[PDB]
RNA sequence: GCACGGAGGCGAAGAACCAUGGAUUUCCGAAUGAGAAUCUCUAACAAUUGCUUCGCGCAAUGAGGAACCCCGAGAACUGAAACAUCUCAGUAUCGGGAGGAACAGAAAACGCAAUGUGAUGUCGUUAGUAACCGCGAGUGAACGCGAUACAGCCCAAACC
RNA sequence: AUACAGGGUGACAACCCCGUACUCGAGACCAGUACGACGUGCGGUAGUGCCAGAGUAGCGGGGGUUGGAUAUCCCUCGCGA
RNA sequence: GCUUUACUGCAGGCUGUCGCUGAG
């Protein structure tokens, strides 16, 4: 039979419909009154979190992040430039908003490592994502067989290196075949043409 | 007034001083920032890829 | 609050929580929103309990309508830890389901009526 | 000018570094202080 | 641990303070206060220190001018070393 | 030289401290004599006094005092 | 000690010297109680976090490093015999950061179309081919193949 | 001479000295790897629409990037299984 | 370097539209 979770999931398929529609209109008011990075006791999308690797365990933290919407907040050239590069308004960053969030959340927690993340909506100018972060030093995590991999030294500052969930997707690493020529094994190693 | 020799006389102000961090005489005592190691500005040491040739 | 469409008077709730404690000793009860959901789906649920201080509300939003299309009765509890305690848990509990009462099939049945009347 | 206790200390070192290579080192090495500093011709740091 | 007294500062002018004013001059560690110099001196030479004047020298050390009570004699205390 | 490692460990915590303060004073009187341009020197010692002291401190730590 | 002077000393209680391990290891410095051009003022994980006996009690981060590695920001001289798209070039340079290596990685792949191949890097080749381009100047892969080395697994959920 | 590599030594040194060939020993890396062992239990048949990751897949507006041309990879605004 | 009704672009201002965005 359907898991209770299956219902949360189901409501977040159409966030502008039914009850969740009214919850958002509610929360988003308290959300806009909160800081950029706010730690929360429980994920607003439980199926989503658990699906991403979340557990109700010591050493596991979740947080909401607000980032501005739109393109790049870019300054106009102060020196010579050819028309092609005189651009400002239509320049958009190459790192999606979800990925900025994950980072701002990570910095707020210097000892923690990003496990994954998910969007929790947006209004006219914010974009919210909740980020799951793990304490790689807390035993209970060091002793958990499904998370202890994040404890490894080789994982220090995952987000900042794009080893995150959205990190790899944004890096054009989804497909294993056609289209990932200049993507795999790394953008930089591919002359940065993807 | 000449910008040359005569304007050189009024130079008795102290700016750059021995740096607590790096030991170079570049700690601007008015800005309290070192122009050599960046002490007073950056926790990390001031350093740039243009202090040497591109491929070196 | 968004899933709550009627208010359960303090007293009613007490009889409800009482009925719940004898159930766990005399009959059967399911503790936890997932197990409870499976009771309503499976039909093995007689009376389901839903806390009103659940955040995020998503965790329970479905109980109400689900219950109604499954004919299963449900009653609101204010505190999440009380329903936990009443269920016999040392932690709180968002929802609980009395899967076949015990030495309370009467009191219970009547609570289900009282609420049906509470509209 | 008004010097500090630290400043005074270094000026002190500099005055010491301003001595000449002892006559016995000449003999011992079978044969110049390249850091000789004159107060007027040169300029210390700080 | 650094010691307060380094050694006696014997010079022509250190002699006159000694012979004429019952004072003993020392080369001390610059982190030493007039207080620490006083006690260290009394405990080492078994005398009564009346006053301690200090100066941070262009030599990188701190000089201390210690006067002894009329009861002790500088010339003598210094003579045994 | 005149003070060996065995001999130092054959002392009681108190003897080392007694001996230490002893050496410190010999040394201090050596530097006073030197500070007075005193020639009755014997350079091999004022240097031995520093090493001795270091041995004494080194053993004190090893022994737990 | 380099360092061959003078004086004096240490070594058969086995010194010098060499290896490993230990002790000491001022002040400033990420510099962290606060301030300061290396000093000063009256107990200190400052700041940001995790756990929490909710007490800094137990921990984490911060800075460095020859280049190498990953993620972001991103020119112009120059070439086109001018020059705008294009080129130089994702180069220089900037921001954030990992390790002794990084990164990638067990197919919603390939598509010598097949009764076929079988994670990923890298090397050789495929090929200056296909593809792009004021179709100008220029730019430019992949599948496959021969090699190197080989390795395959863990959740979420259902049911408890 | 299993040693005729190289160096030093008051000038051109296999045999003056260091060393060199031979044999032997130690530390480091390989690697907490390979091997071995302990526990776990693999797999197959039939029935069963019980489960299997959403602002995703997909479309549209505008950019960037690419050899990617309709057929690169990515960002952003809107829509959306 | 400067100028302009030189060529091509860029900020910025004005304006329509979409999102934030809801009831009769
Ligand atoms: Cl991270
Ligand atoms: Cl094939
Ligand atoms: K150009
Ligand atoms: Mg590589
Ligand atoms: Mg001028
Ligand atoms: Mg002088
Ligand atoms: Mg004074
Ligand atoms: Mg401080
Ligand atoms: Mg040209
Ligand atoms: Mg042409
Ligand atoms: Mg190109
Ligand atoms: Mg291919
Ligand atoms: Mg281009
Ligand atoms: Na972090
Ligand atoms: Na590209
Ligand atoms: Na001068
Ligand atoms: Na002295
Ligand atoms: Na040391
Ligand atoms: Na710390
Ligand atoms: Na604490
Ligand atoms: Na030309
Ligand atoms: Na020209
Ligand atoms: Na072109
Ligand atoms: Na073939
Ligand atoms: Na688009
Ligand atoms: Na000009």
């Amino acid at each position: 039979a359907r898991s209770a979770y299956s219902y949360i999931r189901e409501a977040w398929k159409r966030p502008k419909e039914g009850q969740i529609a009214e919850l958002m209109w509610h929360r988003m008011q308290e959300w806009r009154n909160e800081p950029a990075v706010v730690r929360i006791e429980r994920p607003t999308r439980l199926d989503r979190a658990r699906s991403l690797g979340y557990k109700a365990k010591q050493g596991i933290i979740v947080v909401r992040v607000a980032i501005r919407k739109g393109s790049s907040r870019r300054t106009r050239f102060n020196k010579g430039r050819r028309s092609k590069r005189m651009m400002v308004n239509r320049i958009t960053r190459k790192k999606n908003i979800q990925r900025i969030a994950e980072e701002r959340a990570n910095r707020k927690f210097p000892n923690l490592r990003v496990l994954n993340s998910y969007s929790v909506g947006e209004d006219g100018r914010h974009k919210w994502h909740e980020v799951i972060l793990i304490d790689p030093d807390h035993p209970a995590i060091k002793s958990d067989d499904q998370l202890s991999w994040i404890s490894r030294t080789r994982h220090r500052l995952r987000t900042f290196r794009g080893l995150t969930s959205a990190g790899r997707r944004c890096r054009g690493l989804r497909g294993q075949g056609k289209g990932s020529e200049k993507v795999r094994p790394s953008l930089r190693v591919n002359g940065a043409k993807a | 007034t000449g910008a040359g020799t005569p304007s050189q006389g009024k130079k008795n102000t102290t700016t750059h001083t021995k740096c607590r961090r790096c030991g170079e005489k570049s700690y601007h005592t008015k800005k309290k920032v070192c122009s050599s190691c960046g002490f007073g500005k950056s926790a990390k040491r001031r350093d740039y890829e243009w202090q040497s040739k591109a491929g070196e | 609050p968004v899933y709550v469409d009627f208010d359960v008077p303090a007293d009613l709730e007490d009889d409800a929580l009482e009925a719940l404690e004898v159930a766990r000793d005399t009959g059967a009860v399911k503790k936890g929103t997932n197990e409870t959901t499976k009771s309503i789906e499976r039909g093995s649920a007689e009376l389901v309990f839903v806390a009103e201080d659940v955040q995020p509300e998503e965790i329970v939003m479905h109980i109400p309508e689900l219950a109604d299309e499954k004919g299963v009765p449900f009653i609101f509890v204010e505190q999440q830890d009380d329903l936990g305690h009443a269920a016999g848990l040392e932690v709180g509990s968002a929802a609980a389901a009395v899967t076949d009462a015990g030495a309370a099939a009467t009191v219970l049945e009547e609570i289900a009526d009282k609420v049906e009347e509470l509209r | 000018g008004k010097k500090s206790k630290a400043t005074k200390k270094r000026l002190a070192k500099l005055d010491n570094q301003n001595s000449r290579v002892p006559a016995w080192v000449m003999l011992k090495t079978d044969e110049r202080n390249h850091k000789r500093r004159h107060w007027r011709r040169n300029d210390t740091d700080e | 641990s650094w010691d307060v007294i380094k050694h006696p500062h014997v010079t022509e002018k250190a002699m006159n303070d000694m012979d004429f004013q019952n004072k003993l001059q020392f080369a001390v560690d610059d982190r030493a206060s007039k207080g620490e110099v006083a006690d260290a001196v009394e405990e080492q030479y078994d005398v009564t220190v009346e006053q301690v004047n200090t100066q941070n020298t262009m030599d990188g050390e701190k000089k201390a001018v210690v006067r002894l009570s009329e009861d002790d004699d500088a010339q003598e205390v210094a003579s045994r070393i | 030289t005149v003070l060996h490692v065995q001999e130092i460990r054959d002392m009681t915590p108190a003897e080392r401290e007694a001996e230490l303060d002893d050496l410190k004073t010999e040394l201090l009187n050596a530097r006073a004599v030197q500070a007075a341009g005193g020639a009755p020197e014997n350079p091999g010692r004022i240097k031995e006094l520093r090493k001795a002291i270091a041995r004494i401190k080194t053993i004190q730590g090893e022994e737990g005092d």
